[PDB]
RNA sequence: AUUUGG
RNA sequence: AAAUCUUUC
């Protein structure tokens, strides 16, 4: 019983302070790689069983002419999944903690001195080449059949039911 | 080489300067400064300007962020064992783990409430009480700060208690919101060209600028500074605890206490001096000790030199330096219309670490110098050639790959060496995704992050979590060993391994 | 059971059902939907699961059962509770950010507040102090630099030779006779030896530091890239001779000789004696079997081993070419000569650069950087940011900022700014 | 930390 | 012995 010695005195501890019992060394990078082979088994395993798995993304095709100009500072807003999506993730087998981590909008600033006509946003690195990026609050709970919960009607006042033509757990509010 | 430059370059090519030194000599000497400048004879530690222009955010919830709380980074634990005190270097988290068993307490949240609501110092909020927290939370463990371009001599840094952690994690968190709302460039967001392109618009109704750093800035603000500046945005009990612990603080070196009541320790409070000064006067862009202004006159230029001296700012003579062509903020330097000024700057080079960790770190490199004028596209292009090369000099041996496959880099065995446009313009084998900048995690950061957490009896791992939970949920043992239960049961449904990685760029590709 | 929140529980469950039409969750406020004859257990009774709900703030635990579920309202508009549900039906129905009695604001003062306050007043408080008095003048000029230089110079003065900076050079052996010489050189200074390894035993340390002086430079660095890499193999594979393309080191650990009980294997800490081969003619030669090499040491501490082994020489000097001026020929000691000074001397001091753990060049580079951007400066305070001497202790660093020094005199001297 | 980098 | 309170299993 670990977690007795670990918080001893408490029975409950937040998933922070667990979390960051449970995830340096003088050794060089290249040392610790070559160190039992790891890298050569990891890399044997990615050839022989994740790479296949990986899907093809297309390439970017996109472009405009740039020309230099005066320095700025593009703004690149990455929004963040939606629960219906986050939650279909997490169902599917993607590892929870990376989409809990895509799950907050983000905003990135990156320094640019290059502009086009119509003053578009660039990718990453490509600005230079001018790649281009481009009621009720019904909320979707989980996407499985809870035990002991009543089926969704036509009309679903306030209350929490299941969808038959989506399988999920849906919740009407106000 | 560096030397030989057309444009602005501060060489750092190469990694930063690493030492095995104690750092008992340079604490030692931190200290003598601080009681130097205590006795007020060689810089000013007595804050005079008037910081009447803050906002008072007393009325403002108590807001604490416990991801900066737990850490494996340094700190100090002090217990009392026959009436002596010991201090004991251990990291952050099981420092705070500790803090929080001695008072028990489900999160810090609950503590920061005991603290303050007790209606005495001697009551008991478990096995302690509000003074010995005190008196515990004034020590101080000295460690050293090394690979920093620039300072062939290491920095002394200083390990907290976790009490004073917390304290000071909150008071800090709030300085910077009253930082934020003061002016536009403090936005959490903000890089430091964005700072300089903000300086440098500042600054252009003025001919001269005044480039300039601060000396002894850690030595140099009091205890008394910190509590006027907490006090004007409206701290409370907080901000008096904080400033009577460092007020007292000692520090261990080698094995003696060291009253150190001059100045703060190392750069913790931040925020707050930069506060300081940005509250004494709407006439400097100040982050802690690196300040930019301009004035036309003479005249303009003593008013200047008065306020840093108010404000405990004491000016660098060494390395401040007056320009009428260019400014320097945050080691960024433009032209007085805001353009990037020609050359390498704050380029740095990328150490062997990796067959593919390098290879990722130089193209995030190339990346941000190519977006910004550093180079042109074709210079990015040979340079990441050049470094496929010499990545397959250091890598191709057999105990790092047995693989003679092509579309692999010729560093791991195959003959390709992908140009840097088509990695970019993700027009590659998949296998080269993870070498994209926003690409998922190499293999190489893979095994070290495993090695890392494989280096003894832990507890029942907690990963892969469901999005929804949110992490300041209370959990015991039961409930951790049924979440992993649940989860693992569920992937074994899906007839699955540990979870698929999730990638945003490749996820939103394909959608 | 308290009032604050009768008005956060009765949000909470507007109109919510869980039969047909019956409320899910009654309010224990309230008379009409409260449950008549048995304990309340929390702020509401959810029907559907049988459960008791009550609101907490955060790190404020109410007295109930622990059976009853809490759900936790946080400073930041943020709720947490153990059951989802529960969790998405408050962040949905609190929307309305309406502020609760006994939120704990950062301007709460406690009771001790006024006792803390005065013990402040009594504990000791800094002095004034003096105001500076500033000058501001032009920026050092070439006298200048030049005055440092030779200051450091004469200071310090040369060796006469290049010491492990000769490494960078092939020796002119090939590998036999190389790991001969080495092994050779190993034995004759009386190394232990234990597993087909050297060791180095050391007992009384003289705590003064060694002999600093300047080393000359070599004519070039040709084999720079293999020295940095033998180096970076070197900081585990230490005892036996490492072997590359045209050189090869050997690095044998340093070991305490505690007696007939001493250390026997390295530990983390261990710090490294790196012996290399150079072409003979120096007072460091060593002959056996008819081979003669100069053999070179240094004693690098196990940081400093992996620091120098991680740089990158070849992409460095690529990089710093892009942009680069017309470098002159220079002599052995740094100095400008074009009639028989050599520009591959420039490679040499890259890798001093790169040998010298201290990067003392970086803070050479970065005042020189200060200088050319600089109009006015400080008098007799600027000048005396070349005078790193103090803040480096060794041949190599001291080697480092004397060629930096030179460097930024030539370039003051051949491209004026 | 040598097993295992030309 | 050396980049010397470091080379401390
Ligand atoms: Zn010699």
């Amino acid at each position: 019983s670990q977690f007795g010695k670990s918080f001893k005195g408490r029975t409950e501890v937040t998933i922070t302070e667990y979390r960051s019992h449970t995830v340096r060394s003088l050794l060089t990078a290249d040392k610790s790689l070559r160190k039992s082979f790891c890298f050569r088994n990891a890399l044997n395993q990615f050839l022989d069983k994740d790479l296949p798995l990986l899907p093809i993304r297309p390439k970017l095709e996109s472009r405009v002419a740039v020309k230099k100009s005066k320095l700025r500072s593009q703004l690149s807003f990455r929004p963040g999944l939606t629960q219906e999506e986050a939650i279909d993730l997490y169902n599917k087998g993607y590892d929870g903690d990376s989409v809990s981590g895509a799950l907050q909008d983000r905003v990135v600033n990156e320094p640019v001195a290059y502009s086009s006509a119509d003053n578009d946003k660039f990718h990453r690195g490509l600005a230079a080449l001018g790649y281009t990026l481009a009621k009720a609050k019904v909320t979707v709970l989980s996407r499985s059949k809870w035990m002991g919960y009543e089926d969704l009607p036509q009309k679903p006042p306030n209350g929490t039911f299941y969808c038959r033509k989506r399988k999920a757990m849906l919740l009407i509010s106000c | 080489m560096w030397a030989f430059q057309e444009g602005v370059c501060k060489g750092n090519l190469l990694s930063g300067p690493t030492s095995m030194k104690a750092p008992d000599s340079a604490a030692r000497e931190s200290i003598d400064r601080a009681s130097e400048i205590m006795t007020g004879k060689s810089y000013n530690a007595v804050h005079t300007g008037d910081l009447s222009k803050l906002p008072n955010q007393g009325e403002s919830p108590l807001r604490i962020v416990d991801s900066d709380l737990y850490s494996e980074r340094s700190c100090c634990w002090v217990i009392e064992k026959e009436g002596r005190v010991v201090c004991k270097s251990t990291t952050l988290t099981r420092g705070m783990t500790s803090l929080l068993n001695t008072t028990k307490c489900s999160s810090p949240s609950e503590l920061i409430c005991k603290v303050l609501t007790v209606e005495s110092l001697s009551e008991k909020i478990g096995d302690t009480s509000v003074e010995e927290l005190l008196s515990h939370g004034r020590y101080f463990k000295c460690a050293l700060r090394d690979q920093e371009r620039g300072k062939p001599k290491s920095r002394a840094i200083f390990l907290s208690h976790p009490f004073f952690r917390l304290l000071s994690s909150v008071v800090e968190t709030h300085a910077r919101s009253v930082l934020s709302k003061v002016s536009a460039v403090y936005t959490a967001t903000a890089s430091a060209e964005q700072r300089a392109m903000m300086a440098a618009q500042v600054v252009e109704s003025r001919k001269h600028v005044l480039n300039g750093d601060c000396t002894k800035y850690n030595e140099a603000i009091d205890a008394d500074t910190l509590l006027k500046v907490w006090d004007a945005i409206g701290m409370g009990s907080i901000g008096v605890m904080l400033a009577y612990m460092v007020r007292r603080k000692c520090v261990l070196i080698k094995d003696t206490l060291v009253e150190c009541p001059g100045g703060m320790l190392m750069g913790m409070f931040n925020a707050t001096a930069t506060l300081a000064l940005q509250g004494t006067t709407d006439r400097f862009l100040s982050f802690s000790d690196d300040f930019i202004t301009s004035f036309n006159s003479p005249a303009e230029l003593r008013e200047i030199e008065d306020l840093l001296f108010a404000s405990c700012h004491n000016l660098s003579l060494k390395k401040s330096y007056i320009s009428v062509a260019s400014l320097e903020i945050n080691s960024c330097t433009l032209t007085r219309d805001g353009d990037l000024a020609t050359g390498l700057g704050c380029t740095a080079g990328v150490p062997f670490r990796g067959p593919l960790v390098t290879l990722k770190q130089t193209a995030a490199m190339l990346s941000g110098a190519v977006d910004s004028g550093v180079m042109p596209f074709h210079s990015a292009e040979r340079l990441f050639q050049i470094k496929q090369q010499e990545c397959a000099y250091r890598y191709n041996n057999p105990t790092y790959t047995t693989r003679n496959e092509d579309f692999l880099p010729t560093c791991l065995g195959g003959k390709t060496v992908i140009s840097f446009q088509s990695l970019l313009t993700w027009d590659c084998h998949p296998f080269w995704y993870q070498v994209h900048p926003d690409g998922p995690d190499t293999i190489d950061q893979k095994v070290l992050s495993v090695l890392a957490s494989k280096t003894r009896t832990r507890l029942e791992a907690l990963s892969d979590l469901d999005p929804l939970v949110p992490h300041r949920l209370l959990v015991s043992e039961s409930d951790v060993s049924k979440i992993r239960a649940a989860r693992q049961a569920h992937l074994k449904s899906l007839g699955l391994e540990q979870p698929t990685n999730f990638n945003y760029a490749i996820y939103k590709a394909v959608q | 059971m308290d009032s604050r929140f009768a008005q956060l529980t009765g949000v909470f469950c507007d109109d919510f059902t869980y039969s047909e039409g019956s409320r899910r969750f009654l309010s224990s406020y309230s008379t009409v939907e409260r449950r008549p004859g048995v304990p309340v257990e929390g702020d509401c009774y959810d029907c559907l699961k049988n459960k008791w709900i009550a609101f907490e703030l955060e790190g404020q635990p109410r007295k109930f059962p622990k059976a009853t579920v809490r759900c936790i309202l946080n400073n930041d508009a943020t709720y947490v509770c153990s059951e989802q549900e529960y969790q998405q039906i408050c962040k949905v129905q609190f929307k309305d950010y309406l502020e609760i009695d006994g939120v704990v604001k950062v301007g709460h003062k406690a009771s001790y507040d006024a006792e803390l306050r005065e013990r402040l007043l009594e504990l000791p408080h800094p002095k004034s102090g003096p105001k500076p008095r500033i000058e501001w003048v032009a920026p050092p000029r070439l006298a200048d630099i030049s005055k440092e230089t030779a200051e450091l110079k004469r200071q310090y003065g040369f060796f006469e030779c290049s010491k492990f900076l000769a490494c960078g050079e092939e020796c002119g052996l090939d590998q036999e006779a190389r790991e001969l010489i080495l092994n050779e050189y190993a034995r004759d200074r009386e190394f232990e030896f234990r597993n087909g390894g050297w060791i180095q035993r050391y007992t009384v340390a003289s705590h003064k530091p060694a002999t600093q002086k300047i080393l000359p430079l070599p004519a070039s660095a040709p084999l720079a890239r293999e020295l940095l890499m033998l180096i970076a193999r070197s900081t585990t594979q230490a005892g036996k001779v490492l072997h590359s393309d045209n050189t090869s080191i050997l690095a044998v650990p340093v070991m305490r000789d505690s007696g007939k009980h001493s250390k026997r294997r390295p530990t983390a800490s261990t710090h490294h004696l790196v012996v290399g081969l150079s072409k003979p003619g120096c007072e460091h030669d060593f002959e056996f079997d008819g081979y003669r090499a100069a053999v070179h040491v240094m004693h690098l501490d196990p940081k400093q081993s992996a620091n120098i082994g991680e740089q990158d020489f070849v992409s460095t000097r690529e990089i710093y070419k892009l942009d680069m001026l017309e470098l002159p020929p220079i002599s052995r000691k740094g100095d400008l000569d074009r009639a028989s000074g050599l520009e591959t001397r420039w490679d040499v001091i890259l890798l001093l650069e790169c040998l010298d753990s201290t990067r003392v060049s970086q803070a050479v580079a970065q005042h020189f950087n200060r200088h050319r951007l600089a109009l006015s400066v400080c008098k007799d305070e600027f000048r005396k940011g070349y005078q790193l001497a103090s803040e480096i202790r060794g041949t190599i660093p001291l080697s480092s900022l004397y060629y930096s020094l030179c460097a930024v005199r030539l370039r003051m001297t051949v491209h004026p700014f």
